[PDB]
């Protein structure tokens, strides 16, 4: 066999030569070199270390001064709260599963993984569907004094990141080991019929990947034709959105393009640095997406300097 | 409800030859690949052999490379294993597993006393 | 039987019962509560946390800046290293540690915790010595830069290791201490052969008495225009610096003093562990005054970061 | 370089009595602690008794609590065991350990077979 299918695994590794386990069980340090392993450990680090003090500032920051209470910020909260709860909640377990080399925690820690690596990217793309639609209702002008809206737009990106990152742990589809078996993510590997994860796949690249795009890039579309000093910030910002997307379809597209070459070749010979990269690589969600919003936005700059220099 | 049958098998002459079968039952079954894997009177499970969901390429073990060979039916949701020129250490009761692996659904499989 | 004394280590707790076993084995949850050792986890994530990016961004803009070149910048970049060494050294282990509840990596694991923890407060306390002598040079006058600078910041390396390397080579020890998740020198076991009782009077002399008289000596002779403003900000800080030192490092020096009297009493594992995991916020407030006190400093952070 | 000596011990009358001997040489003797430790023939290790440096506040087992009592001599280095009141259980080889620990060190021990 090429790949090797367990109850709650798929390891991408021939088991001819008899080595292959369950990553719920033994380290997999057979699938790729030990240092390797320690090399994940050692990016997965770095992406908490710079992780929670560039969130919980931007968390801070936002919510301490009663300023900055605009549509942008909510969102950028919103992200700089599921940051943390990437940070805290998945990139945890799976720096610790990066030292043992496997999921010492269980199933049960999987999910884990791969939950709140599923809201992180889901709560960053239906953002990115609001943000899309917001400055449309601005710029475009199709609806005139129609600026709480924004809080309920906010509400929108967690329904619909529940959405898809919940029936999993419901049940339907699931998280498994992805690659080196330290991250987790859908199943694209078995067919798992019974658990019917073949239907969520088709329902996830659907409704939370293509009708997202689509929005966004309808959205784009309308200011084509178009592209006094508060639009000038307006377009700074405005300009922004278009690198928070720039950036994450940077960080998505190669993950979302491997998860569906799989999920096309299910048992083709790929091996575990085929998914590993673009998935760890797709862990940067959380600590570049407040960069940006420091990095292009003055009006917060300003502010954060303003709370961290007292 | 998933069931596979464990049907062929028994008593057979040291160097003869046997036609295993495997009707499988309750779930699609050309959308995944079934195995056969054996439980010698001693050691642990070995992988004896598997095929594709299409039936394209089987793949044996060294053990049984060449002796046995594996085909499916996926209209009749059957897997077979002929074997032939057996050996005393054969001597085992062979399950046919789902998916790559070697997690055997139900049990019983088929004593096949060489 | 009040303690419980094994090859490398001794256990704050009674071996009547029979539960007692070894830090370097299995977890220690006999001793405290399982919640406490994740609460020093938590605590010590915060400083590894806030480790760092506070030692990393004051390494990072002295060195960017090519000015920034004053004896207290060379100091507070010496201690913006060790604090490094300290969390990414000591920190981690002991992080870990307080995870598993017991010294899982084993006898040299408890020697990383506790060399970095020694090397932090010498490097610190020598630090301190080096700052008090350097303010007696410039503001009483005694004798009429930067080379001088870096040989006395080669010093506070010099005399720390000879507080924190013996421990490693074998003379002391490293063992665990209080709720067995940092380590620190032998204050419980006699231990004569290894010859701690001897290095604890060395350490509490020559790497405790001897820095504190300097200190004190130098702060002695200044009892009795705008740069000397500036002067008088850095100078009030090295004073605040030791306040810090002081308020950090006297509880957990005063209970190893404590333990090395009072040694086989009835004390638990809280007793040490409390005033050990305090001392280790060594690593974090240090470089926060550098930033608070020192306005020189602020700004051209602030220039690195928003560059 | 440490040696612990093991004398006194041997054949005893059930509920006789005894009076075991470790002679300490090769360290600062006062300014340690010394215990008692015996090995049943079954079971692991159980510590017998135990006293301070000074050797003011001795500590007994529950097993051999009153029965057993315990003094040490600093001047020639010694540890006594006056064993009393025996039982059959009491079987075992005694060591004479370091510290406050059940560690012993190489040594002769003492059989005493009740
Ligand atoms: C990748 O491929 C490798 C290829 O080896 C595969 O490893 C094997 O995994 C299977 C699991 O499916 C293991 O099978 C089990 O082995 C048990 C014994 O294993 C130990 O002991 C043997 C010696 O006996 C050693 O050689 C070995 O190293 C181990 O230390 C065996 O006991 C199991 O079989 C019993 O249990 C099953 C389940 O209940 C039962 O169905 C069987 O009938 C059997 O019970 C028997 O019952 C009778 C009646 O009560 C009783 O009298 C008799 O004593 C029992 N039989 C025995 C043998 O005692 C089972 O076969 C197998 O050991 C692994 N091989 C190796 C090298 O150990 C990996 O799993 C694959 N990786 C993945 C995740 O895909
Ligand atoms: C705190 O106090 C407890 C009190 O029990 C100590 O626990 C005992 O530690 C001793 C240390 O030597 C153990 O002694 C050894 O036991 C082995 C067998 O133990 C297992 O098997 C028995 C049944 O046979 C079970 O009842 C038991 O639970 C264990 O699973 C023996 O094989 C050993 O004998 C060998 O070594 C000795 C060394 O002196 C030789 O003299 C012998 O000839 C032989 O070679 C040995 O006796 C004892 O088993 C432990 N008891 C427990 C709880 O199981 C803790 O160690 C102590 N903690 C600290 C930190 O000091
Ligand atoms: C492991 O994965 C590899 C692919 O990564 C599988 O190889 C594939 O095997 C099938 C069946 O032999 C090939 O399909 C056939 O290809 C020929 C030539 O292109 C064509 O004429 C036939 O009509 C048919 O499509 C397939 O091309 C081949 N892939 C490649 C490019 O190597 C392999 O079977 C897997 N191993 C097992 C047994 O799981
Ligand atoms: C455990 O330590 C306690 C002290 O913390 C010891 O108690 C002392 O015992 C001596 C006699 O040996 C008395 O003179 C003291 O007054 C006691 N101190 C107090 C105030 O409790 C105790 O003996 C130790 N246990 C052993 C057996 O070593």
């Amino acid at each position: 066999m090429n790949g090797t299918e367990g109850p709650n695994f798929y390891v991408p590794f021939s088991n001819k030569t008899g080595v292959v386990r369950s990553p719920f069980e033994a380290p997999q340090y057979y699938l790729a070199e030990p240092w390797q392993f320690s090399m994940l450990a050692a990016y997965m680090f770095l992406l908490i270390m710079l992780g929670f003090p560039i969130n919980f500032l931007t968390l801070y920051v936002t919510v301490q001064h009663k300023k900055l209470r605009t549509p942008l910020n909510y969102i950028l909260l919103n992200l700089a709260v599921a940051d943390l709860f990437m940070v805290f909640g998945g990139f945890t377990t799976t720096l610790y599963t990066s030292l043992h080399g496997y999921f010492v925690f269980g199933p049960t820690g999987c999910n884990l993984e791969g939950f709140f690596a599923t809201l992180g990217g889901e709560i960053a793309l239906w953002s990115l569907v609001v943000l899309a639609i917001e400055r449309y209702v601005v710029v475009c002008k199709p609806m005139s004094n129609f600026r709480n809206h924004a809080i309920m737009g906010v509400a929108f990106t967690w329904v619909m990141a529940l959405a898809c990152a919940a029936p999993p742990l419901v049940g339907w589809s699931r998280y498994i080991p992805e690659g080196m078996q330290c991250s987790c993510g859908i199943d694209y590997y078995t067919p798992h019929e019974e658990t019917n994860n073949e239907s969520f796949v088709i329902y996830m690249f659907v409704v939370h990947f293509i009708i997202p795009l689509i929005v966004i890039f309808f959205c784009y579309g309308q200011l084509v034709f178009t592209v006094a000093t508060t639009q000038k910030a307006e377009k700074e910002v405005t300009r922004m959105v278009i690198i928070m997307v720039i950036a994450f379809l940077i960080c998505w597209l190669p993950y979302a393009g491997v998860a569906f070459y799989i999920f096309t070749h299910q048992g083709s010979d790929f091996g575990p640095i085929f998914m590993t990269i673009p998935a760890f690589f797709a862990k940067t969600s959380a600590v570049y997406n407040p960069v940006i919003y420091i990095m292009m936005n003055k009006q917060f700059r300003n502010c954060m300097v303003t709370t961290l220099c007292c | 409800q998933v069931q596979l049958v464990e049907s062929g098998g028994g008593l057979v002459q040291p160097g003869g030859s046997l036609r295993l079968s495997c009707a499988a039952s309750g779930f699609t079954f050309s959308k995944y690949a079934m195995n056969w894997v054996r439980q010698p009177p001693g050691k642990g499970l070995e992988w004896v052999s598997g095929i594709r969901p299409s039936g394209d390429n089987p793949t044996y073990a060294d053990s049984v490379e060449g002796r046995f060979t594996i085909i499916r039916d996926n209209d009749k949701k059957m897997v077979y294993l002929q074997m032939t020129s057996l050996k005393t250490e054969d001597t085992a009761v062979y399950y046919c597993t789902r998916g790559y692996g070697t997690m055997t659904i139900e049990g019983q499989g088929t004593q096949v006393t060489v």
